RNA sequence: AUCGAGAGGA
């Protein structure tokens, strides 16, 4: 049920391994282009 | 290319309102970061990026 | 000696100014924008502590003992309730930067008893 | 060493360090603190080159003057040491904190940024990031005192 | 025939392709340093490039405060990655792990303290404000409450299931002063760090597991925060936060440090960036060492891309 | 980018040992074992073989420009 | 070729 210390080695970069999976390197100026080309744009307009 | 919608009613006097929607305006072409979800290669295969001659591993972001 | 507060008019709720009455120099607080005044009774107008000898117990909370980031000792127990478990830390304000003296506040709720060894 | 940092930290906080002359009570209270450091800095120092034999490499560029000297072989074998910002210790960046890893009002060696290990064994992280700083402030003067001198 | 698309396509592309952020007449009074040519010399020091922040102080500034490597960049900014020239301690490189808020709408924020037995600032008694707890959503005073530990408890409840309040939003309770701020806009840099239960890792076996294959029950990142177990920690929130550095620190010892532990990092090398990663042993090294190898990374000579044909 | 023929420190043969190597690591070898395999003996073939990556392959990915 | 900016090396 709890992580062994001889396991959580190999744990925390399998968490790591899925962070980097789903998220990315370039992922703060991806999303910050989608917020800017989805919702500012039209709050500049309105 | 960006389109906005644009709605002009006319008023003079006499309660003489007409709105005319030019619907589709174009205002001006916005420069598209690359992988972003308005950029032709989102989400596409490292196959399909291969044939469009694009590299797998390029994040974009520029 | 003591600290002096400020004094409000009782009709349009401003500050009453220091003034006096010379026939009987009974010491007055007279408020300037209407014509009420009052007859105090500290006898002081105004006090500049340098020494700042003031108890940092006044200024500490007891609801501090809920930080989850402040260490916390079993080695000085409550003297008001007797429990054990203590949250200690310094002045950590100015004019108090120096004098090391751990303040200690008492973890179990409803208590919040604050002291110094 | 960290024995001696503890009991002076207990002194400070039971009021019984008188400060000296000339200095504020807080400024007593580290110096002290930084000479109990430095001298555990030295004789680790002095125990490391004294175990360094006559075919050490290390103490052949040392003793031709070539290239290191005993503050180098120190840092690599025993201790790295105090890692200094503007001549003081690691300041509380944070709330009363160096790191977040720490409890608010800590003034023990390892907080304040005295790396315990040495660099074969590797430092911690929070002795890597106090080392980082370091490394920063030196090469600010670095690149800051040139105009000044050129001119 | 009124409308003119050529300022808005000339002056988006003369910014992007010049850099100085400001009108194209105000070219002195623009800022530069923005919109500069990718580095495509190897694949470092492009994500480095892509990876990049910096500020405007000015590099002919001579005040050190600005270019020292603050305690608060931990796990947020490289502390080996910068210019070893003029821009030193200026230009900043991103931590592996840190990502920056992208903002939100604080409407559901207010619309729950205001289910909540919190008070308007219209509505409160005068004097109820000094004994009271303070709440700014958005940098904005909206009221008080009586209840500030509860609060908290639930607004990290609901942070933590991905309600209305959604994950990168920040939750601050600064408790000498009763001020609690909750933050939604954007440029806040933050990072994941492990929930820490009572003393023990809210993280488990079954998660691991699920992670494992990862390629099969479609188990990723986005569960393993849904579930909540991880947490995105702002800066302003790591002042509030006690950090195990590896759950070796939550076991119980002789003697009892803090015992009070309320965040775990995932793994303590996160804090290095894209070309300090590259280093073998990084803490056997001197400090300056680090910082020339991560600016020479960017100058290694490889397969930049793929695609270089 | 592709194997190099030879290894840079003694010069003996690795090109032809790429695909044996990978039919190997495909046959549940060990990387040591396979290189024992192969009689990599010294520990600089060993280097050209265990650190090689082969962009060969994601190169031929790419259309030819002429058919 | 001129100006300006940016990135860099010692
Ligand atoms: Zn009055
Ligand atoms: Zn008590
Ligand atoms: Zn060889």
């Amino acid at each position: 049920d709890e992580i062994t210390p001889d396991l959580w080695q190999e744990a925390c970069w399998i968490v790591i391994s899925s962070y980097f999976d789903e998220k990315g390197l370039v992922r703060q100026q991806l999303d910050s282009f989608d917020e800017f080309i989805q919702m500012s744009v039209q709050r500049i307009v309105e | 290319p960006l389109y906005v919608d644009i709605t002009k009613t006319v008023i003079k006097e006499g309660e003489e309102q007409l709105q005319t929607q030019h619907q589709k305006t174009f205002i001006g072409k916005i420069p598209i970061m690359l992988r972003s979800t308005y950029c032709l290669l989102n989400g596409l295969t490292d196959r399909d990026l291969c044939e469009l001659n694009e590299c797998p591993l390029d994040p974009g972001g520029y | 000696p003591g600290f002096v507060g400020i004094r409000f008019c009782q009709e349009c709720n401003n500050m009453l100014y220091p003034k006096e009455d010379k026939e009987n120099r009974i010491l007055l607080y007279a408020c300037r924008n209407c014509d009420y005044q009052q007859e105090a009774d500290n006898s002081c107008i105004y006090v500049n502590k340098i020494t700042h000898e003031v108890d940092e117990l006044t200024q500490i909370i007891a609801d501090v003992s809920q930080d989850p980031t402040l260490p916390r000792t079993e080695d000085h127990p409550c003297q008001k309730c007797g429990h054990k478990e203590a949250v200690f830390f310094q002045s950590h304000s100015a004019r108090a930067e120096d004098a090391m003296r751990l303040y200690y506040v008492c973890t179990a709720p409803h208590c919040g008893h604050r002291w110094t060894e | 060493a960290k024995q001696d940092v503890i009991e002076v930290i207990e002194k400070a906080h039971n009021n019984e360090l008188e400060p000296t002359p000339g200095n504020t009570l807080r400024q007593t209270f580290e110096n002290q603190v930084n000479r109990i450091l430095n001298d555990a800095r030295d004789k680790t120092g002095s125990s490391a080159q004294k175990s360094l034999s006559e075919y050490n490499n290390f103490k052949s560029m040392v003793v031709s003057g070539a290239k290191g000297s005993k503050i180098n072989i120190s840092q690599v074998i025993a201790v790295v040491g105090q890692q200094n910002v503007e001549g003081k210790r690691i300041p509380f960046g944070f709330k009363h904190r160096t790191l977040p890893h720490f409890i608010k009002d800590d003034y023990g060696p390892e907080s304040r940024g005295f790396v315990e290990n040495s660099y074969l064994a590797g430092l911690t992280p929070t002795e890597f990031f106090f080392h980082a700083m370091g490394g920063r402030e030196g090469l600010i003067d670095t690149a800051v005192k040139t105009a000044e001198t050129g001119y | 025939l009124a409308i003119k698309t050529r300022i808005i396509s000339d002056g988006l592309k003369y910014s992007l392709a010049t850099g100085n952020w400001g009108d194209q007449k105000k070219a002195h009074q623009a800022r530069a340093g923005v919109s500069q040519v990718l580095n495509r010399l190897t694949f470092a020091s492009t994500l480095s490039h892509l990876r990049r922040l910096n500020s405007p102080i000015g590099r002919d500034g001579k005040l050190a405060k600005p270019r020292q490597l603050h305690n608060t960049l931990w796990g947020m900014v490289c502390p080996a990655e910068t210019p070893e020239g003029h821009a030193v301690g200026l230009v900043k490189n991103l931590a592996l792990m840190a990502y920056i808020s992208v903002g939100s709408q604080p409407s559901p924020i207010l619309e729950f303290l205001e289910e909540w037995s919190m008070e308007n600032l219209e509505e409160i008694s005068p004097a109820a404000i000094a004994d009271a707890t303070k709440i700014f959503v958005n940098g904005c005073w909206v009221g008080i409450h009586k209840d500030p530990e509860q609060l908290m408890n639930t607004l990290r409840k609901l942070r933590r299931q991905m309600d209305i309040i959604v994950s990168e939003v920040s939750m601050i309770r600064d408790i000498r002063e009763r001020e609690i701020r909750i933050y939604t806009d954007a440029g806040r840099i933050c990072r994941p760090l492990l929930i820490v239960e009572k003393q023990k890792l809210l993280l488990k076996k079954r998660h691991i597991d699920q992670l494992k294959e990862r390629e099969y029950n479609n188990y990723s990142w986005q569960d393993l925060v849904a579930s909540g177990v991880v947490e995105y920690i702002d800066t302003l929130e790591e002042e509030t936060v006690m950090l195990a550095m590896t759950p070796d620190d939550l076991q119980e010892k002789e003697v009892a440090y803090c015992s009070t532990y309320t965040h775990c990092e995932i793994h303590p090398s996160m804090i290095l960036g894209v070309c300090a990663s590259i280093i073998p042993f990084p803490d056997h090294n001197q400090s300056p060492r680090n910082t020339y190898q991560s600016a020479m990374g960017k100058q290694a000579m490889g397969v930049y891309i793929t695609n270089f044909h | 980018m592709i194997i190099p023929v030879r290894c840079f420190t003694c010069g003996k043969i690795v090109g032809n040992k790429w695909e044996a190597y990978l039919g190997l690591l495909q046959a549940e070898y060990t990387e040591g074992d396979a290189l024992d395999a192969l009689g990599l003996k010294r520990y600089c073939c060993r280097r050209m073989l265990l650190a090689h990556v082969d962009l060969i392959e994601k190169l031929l990915n790419y259309a030819p420009l002429e058919k």
